[PDB]
């Protein structure tokens, strides 16, 4: 019933902005306050701001005084969150949250999430590098510096899964990122790496 | 102002009960709410006021507390509730939210060794100018793992990098992916890349090795 959607997320560079949105719906929207909560990547929930049901009465985390300016429309049922001179360590999936009904110092709905990602690195798809008297042998593909995320990878097509494993990325100190994707076996092996942000496509048989 | 999840990992079977604890550094005025959120999805409300479900959630998720002291109580264990759960705090004014670290409710298992593979950096790359030589660490449990570098046996430190995938649908095990990134250069300086795996299941550290 009760709907929280965000938009508004994506990669931008240092010190420039970026302005998110989280459309509710099935409550009446003004009569809750509303908060924002970031979750960088591999850490932990932190608070970031709140604005109150009557939008008069707004606070935020130490980390993003000044910067960042947290609204709402009541007619529209929307919040917001204008971010401004963003820094790298700001990157983040943001989320929107409700203050709940039965209980208003938890929060009982929360919006989908919407990444933001700030960085200076550049657009580019990924090198695919091969990675080539036993029971069972392993095998793989080096998907190397990309950006940003994601990238999917897949084995003859998909037609082979079993004993696939398919590496979370991990961000370089080139602010690029590279992962692997391998697979063990006791033959042609193909993965199909696909990077939409640079419309690069790659099958490389190892 | 903060909150105290213990313990930072919890290993349990399905079927079994389990306890996550959290602990406020000082009184709180109102009681804490408790959170359940899955890799790459928006954290989910299940209890409220230290006691009450949120709607939606079954009746083995249950919580108590007051003061300082919190707990959130999983009956018996369900394959999806295996996850990370957060405990939360806020109050009227000023009007901030605390988060605890959360605690990983994660499947236990019987050991298994990881079965190891080094991986020397392709010529493809190579001719690019710089050199990644990987290590895996194949379909191992529990989680604690040790992987060691070394170049001509000079142990390497603050040069590489590793990803871990999730617990394994089937077989609940982990896998580990190390890589070690060298400049083309000091690639072809050196001859043996070894890499040495520590794991409960290995009564002996396992060495993977070869001579560029």
């Amino acid at each position: 019933l009760i709907n929280l959607v965000e938009s508004g997320g994506g990669v931008v560079q240092p010190g420039r902005s970026l302005r998110l949105s989280c459309a509710a719906s099935g409550f009446t929207f003004s009569r809750y306050g509303m908060h924002w909560v970031r979750q960088a990547p591999g850490k932990g929930l932190e608070w970031v701001a709140v604005v109150s049901s009557d939008g008069r009465t707004t606070y935020y985390a130490d980390s993003v005084k000044g910067r960042f300016t947290i609204s709402r429309d009541n007619s529209k049922n929307t919040l917001y969150l204008q971010m401004n001179s963003l820094r790298a360590e700001d990157t983040a999936v943001f989320y929107c949250a409700k203050e709940g009904g039965d209980n208003k110092f938890s929060f009982d709905y929360w919006g989908q999430g919407t990444l933001v990602t700030v960085s200076s690195a550049s657009t580019k798809g990924p090198s695919v590098f091969p990675l080539a008297s036993e029971s069972t042998a392993a095998l793989g593909c080096l998907v190397k510096d990309y950006f940003p995320e994601p990238v999917t990878v897949s084995w003859n097509s998909g037609a082979l899964t079993s004993g696939v494993h398919t590496f979370p990325a991990v961000l370089q100190s080139s602010g690029l990122y590279s992962l692997s994707s391998v697979v063990t076996v006791p033959q042609t092996y193909t993965c199909n790496v696909d990077h939409k942000p640079s419309n690069t496509k790659v099958d490389k048989t190892v | 102002g903060q909150l105290t999840q213990s313990p930072a990992t919890l290993s349990l079977s399905p079927g079994e009960r389990a306890t996550l604890s959290c602990r406020a550094s000082q009184s709180v005025t109102n009681y804490l709410a408790w959170y359940q959120q899955k890799p790459g999805q928006a954290p989910r409300l299940l209890i409220y006021g230290a006691s009450n479900r949120a709607t939606g959630i079954p009746a083995r998720f249950s919580g108590s507390g007051s003061g300082t002291d919190f707990t959130l109580t999983i009956s018996s264990l369900e394959p999806e509730d295996f996850a990370v759960y957060y405990c939360q705090q806020r109050d009227n004014w000023p009007p901030d939210a605390t988060f605890g670290q959360g605690t990983k409710v994660e499947i236990k298992r019987t050991v298994a060794a990881p079965s190891v593979f080094i991986f020397p950096p392709s010529d493809e790359q190579l001719k690019s100018g710089t050199a990644s030589v990987v290590c895996l660490l194949n379909n191992f449990y529990p989680r604690e793992a040790k992987v060691q570098w070394k170049v001509d046996n000079a142990l390497q430190s603050g040069n590489s990098q590793e990803s871990v995938t999730e617990q394994d649908s089937k077989d609940s095990t982990y896998s580990l992916s190390s890589t070690l990134t060298l400049s083309k250069a000091d690639y072809e300086k050196h001859k043996v890349y070894a890499c040495e795996v520590t794991h409960q299941g290995l009564r002996s550290p396992v060495t993977k090795s070869f001579n560029r």
